[PDB]
RNA sequence: GUGCUCGCUUCGGCAGCACAUAUACUAAAAUUGGAACGAUACAGAGAAGAUUAGCAUGGCCCCUGCGCAAGGAUGACACGCAAAUUCGUGAAGCG
RNA sequence: CGCCGCCAAGGUAUGUAUCAAGCUUACAAGUUAUGUAUUUACUGACCU
């Protein structure tokens, strides 16, 4: 039912080698979600690494901008649930077999035969990105995804091969922390990790820190851009720009709006292509 | 187990009616009764898809389109309502009820110029008299003088009905239109009825001219008699023409 | 957005 | 790794030439969802009296069969929606 | 002058809710009444 020429293949599954050899089939395995006969391709990424043939088909990868074999996004290198939780639009897809699954899957394959270049619904909302998901976007990822799965007979001590067993050895797995939408167990801990980062400890008073020491101005930040980026938060009382240290001083009437600026600018407010420097003001008349 | 019995009742009804629409894909009562059963729940995001896949087997019927349109009109969503009304009226132009109920929903809405764009598209498909004089009554019920005059020039060139020939002379009984009333009466005298008069236009002409003064009322009924129909009149109105001329003048000795 | 984009040509009438 | 050539000065050291990167990687799996059939208990068997030959239509139901034969209880599932005749409400228009 | 050599469907029904092996990837993973012609029913454990 499905033929292909080349799969999606994000970089963490290609391997460390730009020179890999790959064999192909015409009708290979079924997808583990919808059982569609795609074309499984097989290659060797590394010398200590398993083959990682193919998990899903091309069509289900073209719905949500997903790679081919490890089920992560191509645009970041993240799972699907983090992506549509950060963008707050799920682009729903059924769960059963013959109820509504293959119906809308065949129709979305039928309407996407022209382009084959972009996903069906994420083309308009993958543009307003790089704000909340750029904070965890791992460059040069760990190659432990590519290492082979654990073998038996070393857990029981029966392995006659010894060192020439190609899979792994001396790796005790843990039965406490290991599909398409939900639910994923370590991903909940990853959302707890991004919800429990390392900010500055909030001093115990009643919102008196309305000043803020922001610097790194140079020639990109100007006064009108900064006061219009503060104007969407609210109104000023006394603002200034100092150029001997390349810094700006802003305050607010009732602190809370600038408080989310404190949520916005903990090495996080990225305007004009620069990681700005932010530390605390005095708020003490010192 | 209230939720269990509730979902059991709903699941049995949905399964029975989905088997009913699976068996017969032709008669359209089953989909609309199923979808109004979900409309009775008053909070749905799936019944629009039911009406959307129900029109794929039959888009030529009026009932399914008007029922889904009146359902979306009954709710407070107006954007999806316009998004289904416009594709309904561009899918079936020749029916009148979709345009009528959409313009009536716009009667419940404001009088913005998009309504006038809908009405000029409704003029563009060439309907009958029942649409066009309804639209001029629409132009009367908001007191438009210039634009109602503008849209009415294309009215006469399609239907040469005498009921419309006598009502092209309506600015006389609305604005009194004097010099252009003489021009409209020129238009009433040069067109069809060149030798037979259609036995009705000069009656209303002489009626308004008797409502006016004695400018050109002697010429049309007795002195322009070259266009007679074998007696110039029946027996029922000739003495009525005579007494119509007699007792409404200067009455000189 | 929710509503579709309005397509009107440069000189003529509103296109549907 | 292996063979050949004193080719370079010890049979041994060196140098060159030739051969040129397989494997649904496992004997396993913490294992994975487990549909048929059989057993338990229900319901029970088309055609306006009874016993009933059947051949058909449909698609989100299958099985035996090499089937564009055939048979599976007519292989099973097929039910109340009355439409315009009377009246009420609302809308569009005309005198 | 010496045909011809036989299987099966047609019958002991099949639609369900639980309970293993067969097979499958070993992978994505932090108006009472009478008389009579006349039936219809009912009773007596009526009867070879
Ligand atoms: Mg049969
Ligand atoms: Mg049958
Ligand atoms: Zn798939
Ligand atoms: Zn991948
Ligand atoms: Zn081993």
């Amino acid at each position: 039912w499905e033929d292909a020429d080349f799969p999606i293949l994000c970089q963490t599954c290609l391997g460390e080698n730009p020179y890999i050899r790959m064999t192909k089939e015409k009708y290979g395995k079924e997808c583990k979600i919808c059982a569609r006969p795609f074309t499984v391709f097989r290659w060797c990424p590394g010398v200590r690494m398993r083959f990682k043939k193919t998990e899903v088909c091309q069509t289900c990868s073209k719905l949500k901008n997903v790679c081919q074999t490890c089920l992560l996004d191509l645009e970041y290198g993240l799972p699907i649930q983090v992506r549509d939780a950060g963008l707050s639009f799920k682009d729903d897809m059924p769960k059963s077999d013959v109820n509504k699954e293959y119906y809308t899957q065949n129709m979305e394959r039928e309407i996407s035969n022209s382009d084959g270049t972009r996903p069906v619904g994420m083309l308009g909302k993958a543009t307003s990105t790089s704000d909340m998901l750029l904070k965890l976007a791992r460059t040069t990822p760990y190659y432990k995804r590519n290492r082979p799965h654990i073998c038996s007979f070393w857990v029981k001590g029966e392995c006659k091969r010894g060192e020439e067993c190609p899979y792994r050895h001396e790796k005790p797995t843990d039965p406490d922390d290991p599909r398409y939408y939900g639910i994923n167990d370590p991903v909940a801990d990853k959302l707890l990790k991004r919800a429990s980062t390392m900010p500055r400890l909030d001093p115990p008073e009643d919102k008196t820190i309305t000043t803020l020491y922001v610097g790194g101005l140079g020639d990109t930040i100007t006064e009108t851009d900064l006061r219009n980026h503060f104007y969407q938060f609210g109104e000023i009382r006394t603002i200034t720009v100092v150029q001997r240290q390349q810094c700006a001083f802003i305050q607010f009437a009732t602190r809370q709006a600038a408080e989310v600026a404190a949520e916005k600018s903990f090495n996080k407010l990225i305007v004009n292509g620069r990681r700005l420097n932010v530390k605390w003001g005095r708020s003490q008349a010192a | 187990t209230d939720e269990e019995e509730l979902n059991d009742y709903k699941l049995r009804k949905r399964k029975t009616f989905e088997d009913n629409i699976r068996k017969n894909r032709t008669v359209i009562s089953n989909w609309i009764k199923y979808a109004q059963w979900e409309e009775s729940l008053k909070e749905i995001q799936r019944a629009r898809s039911i009406y959307e896949r129900a029109l794929d087997v039959d888009y030529r019927n009026i009932t399914l389109w008007l029922k889904y349109a009146e359902m979306e009109m009954k709710n407070r969503q107006v954007n999806h309502a316009r998004n289904i009304w416009d594709r309904a009226i561009t899918t079936l132009p020749r029916v009148n009820q979709f345009w009528y109920k959409y313009t009536y929903m716009e009667e419940m809405l404001g009088n913005v110029a998009g309504a006038r764009q809908v009405f000029e598209r409704w003029m563009e498909w060439q309907p009958e008299e029942q649409a066009w004089h309804s639209y001029i009554n629409f132009e009367l019920r908001y007191k438009e003088v210039d634009r109602a005059r503008t849209i009415y020039e294309r009215f006469v060139l399609v239907h040469p009905d005498v009921k419309n020939w006598i009502k092209y002379a309506r600015f006389e009984e609305k604005h009194a239109y004097f010099a252009h009333a003489r021009k409209v009466y020129e238009r009433a005298v040069e067109f069809f009825g060149d030798e037979h008069m259609d036995e009705h236009l000069y009656v209303a002409f002489a009626k308004f001219e008797e409502n006016q003064k004695e400018f050109e009322r002697v010429r049309v009924i007795y002195k322009y008699a070259l266009d007679r129909i074998s007696k110039q009149d029946a027996q029922e109105l000739f003495k009525n023409y005579t007494i119509f001329e007699k007792k409404f003048g200067d009455r000189r000795g | 957005s929710n509503a579709l984009a309005i397509q009107v040509d440069s000189e003529g009438k509103i296109k549907y």
